[PDB]
């Protein structure tokens, strides 16, 4: 038992999606689409959280320069 | 989750306790003063909205089971104070959300259905931005920018010393480094806007990926109700998407593809009901109430609409209030409400 | 961000508009009926806290309207009304709005509002529930929510297995059966593998959650003792842990020895010592998860002078951090203050 | 210009932290500690988000099995 809590639930979550939707064919279904949206919007939001924190340190580091 | 019950005392038209027991899925309300039950929940939830002695309190209770049975109850007086109680212990309001965000319910009246159709097609996209889940990005992106101008102004303030420093051991070691470091800083800055681009690409990619889905169901649901015609949602300024607008065009059977309103009728009604079933497909919610919405529809219309909810059951809990026949017998459980007001089956 | 102003009409003791202009950082309020200004913001904000005027040398009133000038990164007006019957409205920049709409830039915690009772709210509470205050500063509550639902979600996937184990024994015995059973137990075996390792994940995450908890809990300990001295000058101050392990549901004791009396239990300390320790505690929790709004409602009224000084000192120094609006009759703060508004009972106010 | 929006702001954010705090010595400061907390709590929360979604698909996949 090793690596992370996260990537291991990535090995996982990925393995599930395929086992439900991406099973032979990969059939697009109303609640498949839903599934991707909920997931694909998240990543944008997480990214936007690291986006705010990134700009933040910049203003901070921008600021240490000068008195 | 699925609402258990509503306790009602002293609210608007409500004299006695009239408690309402609220099945899972479909539920119903009849009257010519009944209108006020939505308002109750609407109010308890916190969204906007002669023969007996006047009253100084109003108390409404939400039985509402979650994954336990969780009571949400709200009071007001003259002077007056207002209290908040989860399972009858007094609480704060931020405290109301919680399991709400860890949107939620939709509350639909005849006016809200005009709220939409009327609104200048600019602001409307907000409804799609919301379903495209793209609003959160837009917030943080916005603050990262306001944060970015900060780091920017500090550079300008830095550019200033750099020219003053054009000329002991102090100067050269600093200037060598100062412009060394600032050069590194504008590199960071640059690529952040880079990032906003890509994220704006995904934001829009996110937007119309969803916008396309809402288009499909809009036309597909339109027919299931009108039987049929074409329905599309246009885009004013196809590009400039983030601030672009959304038109709504519908041709009910008969009259050709043309503009809403000059359609008139309860056609212009139906199209929106059609629209709403479809937005509900992309970001669904397990609470839906409908306040006398089908009153412009003719029968088989009223049927097909009522049909849609008949079929929309296992999805979300539906409480619709109307005097209409199509729904009433196609309903599950009815409570009569008659003006002071009273209710039961 | 930094509050610009408060408009006040018809609220509790407030007859006329009395508008309050609210500097950035430190600000002040004097009186023997002044107490009601915190309540205003407290109320306009929506946190818990007659409610409309009625004063008998003047005609009773059926509305109450309070306005928050409050500039954000624009100048954003937050304003709240109530009547008999009565309706209540909500207006951002004087256009009517919903309440979920209130949060927004609030979460995309926030402000702290501190009265004498809240400072008892803490000290009294059975040391079990107290950890909530540290869980909150250890930012560990969100995990706890989602973890909780993932578990409730996990029992689901569980019960379906049991329901699956049932057919599997019924299937102990055409072409249908063998192909299915071979696969059924093939797949269920894979499923309990998924399930198992999820709890695995909750462990690690619970390790981080607690790792998260006391990493923060240790910081709040340092400042608690360091701030205690800066006020008492000095003694020792520690926060114990009942059940050192079983952390997630463990408790937190608060022990303090002010100068003189030896290290011993709060309350039986008595005084405005038992007061001060909490002010000390609070400056320190404020260090780990700070907020740019702090109000203090007549909090230093048990402190003696140099105490009142050092406390008031602390805010004198706590300026560039957050905006401070403290309300008191106390001298230490009043001259060490920045800007005072007098409030005198109907009530009236200005400098 | 390539790879991701995310990892590229990871190359970045990492490069900033070091340039502010982890500069010679690596001095632990009140607002350094703050910085790590805000960051180190996030990852837990993000992980907890993929945690809920992981368990979800499981109940879903658990469910497709049977009628």
């Amino acid at each position: 038992t090793f690596e992370g809590p996260l990537d291991l639930l990535l090995h996982l979550i990925n393995r599930l999606e395929i086992d439900i939707y991406d099973i032979p064919v990969a059939k697009i279904t109303e609640q498949y689409l839903l599934y991707v949206h909920t997931m694909r919007v998240l990543e944008l939001d997480i990214a936007s959280e690291y986006l705010v924190m990134a700009a933040t340190l910049l203003s901070i580091k921008s600021r240490m320069l000068l008195p | 989750m699925f609402l258990k019950r509503l306790d009602v005392i002293g609210f608007k038209s409500f004299a006695e306790r009239i408690s309402v027991d609220f099945v899972k899925g479909v539920t119903a309300v009849v009257g010519p003063g009944k209108s006020n039950i939505t308002d109750a929940i609407r109010w308890v939830l916190g969204e906007q909205s002669l023969a007996e002695v006047t009253l100084t309190l109003d108390n409404d209770d939400h039985f509402l089971p979650i994954d336990h049975e969780v009571s949400v109850t709200r009071r007001v007086y003259r002077s007056g104070e207002s209290e908040f109680l989860i399972n009858n212990q007094p609480c704060r309001l931020k405290d109301i959300i919680d399991l709400f965000m860890d949107e939620a319910f939709s509350i639909i009246s005849q006016g809200k259905v005009e709220e939409i159709l009327s609104s200048k097609a600019e602001d409307r996209r907000s409804i799609f931005e919301e379903a495209a889940g793209v609003l959160k990005y837009k917030t943080r992106k916005k603050k990262a920018e306001n944060k970015l101008f900060e780091t920017q102004d500090n550079l300008n303030r830095v550019e200033d010393i750099l020219h003053e420093l054009e000329g002991f051991e102090r100067v050269n070691e600093r200037y060598k480094f100062l412009s060394e470091q600032k050069e590194d800083l504008t590199e960071a800055k640059n690529t952040l806007f880079q990032v906003i681009e890509e994220m704006d690409e995904e934001m829009t990619k996110r937007f119309n990926d969803t916008f396309v889905q809402i288009r499909s169901h809009f036309d597909q649901v339109f027919r299931s109700l009108f039987g049929g015609g074409r329905a599309e949602l246009r885009l004013t300024d196809p590009n400039d998407l983030l601030h672009s607008g959304v038109e709504i065009i519908a041709q009910p059977p008969g009259k050709k593809l043309q503009n809403l309103n000059l359609l008139s009728g309860g056609e212009r009604a139906l199209t929106a009901i059609a629209l709403l079933f479809s937005i509900l497909k992309v970001r669904p919610v397990p609470f839906c109430v409908l306040d006398e919405v089908e009153a412009a529809l003719d029968e088989a219309n009223v049927f097909r609409f009522a049909q849609y909810l008949k079929k929309y059951s296992s999805d979300t809990q539906f409480i619709v209030i109307t005097h209409r026949k199509g729904t009433m017998e196609e309903a599950d459980v009815l409570y009569g409400v008659t003006m002071v007001s009273k209710v039961i089956s």
